[PDB]
């Protein structure tokens, strides 16, 4: 049961490293979409501005 | 009843006999003793390393 018990911590300890880094995954996702829709935000108050 | 010097042939056999058995009697069944004694404590430390 020892190692068993080695064995069943061993796949449940690496498997939350894989699900954790999928939140960075999401982060890094949404960072691109934060940037990117800024610079259509950007784009827009320019093409607003010069047109007065 | 009658005194001999019987008590001597026997207390002679006695004090061999006495050094004999703690050198090839008691050591190699203290020791098969002693190996599960380690082997149970061990073992239940065992699951306790497992379990922390």
């Amino acid at each position: 049961d020892l190692e068993l018990a080695h064995e069943k911590a061993g796949q449940q300890l690496r498997e939350a490293k894989a699900q954790a880094a999928e939140i960075v995954e999401q982060a890094k996702k949404r960072a691109n979409q934060i940037v990117d829709e800024a610079r259509d935000q950007a784009r827009t108050e320019g093409e607003r501005l010069k047109a007065q | 009843m009658n005194i001999n010097a019987t008590l001597i042939g026997q207390s002679v056999a006695f004090f061999i006999f006495v050094l004999f058995c703690m050198k090839f009697v008691w050591p190699p069944v203290i020791a098969a003793l002693q190996e599960r004694q380690k082997k149970i404590a061990d073992g239940l430390d065992a699951a306790n390393r497992a379990a922390r």
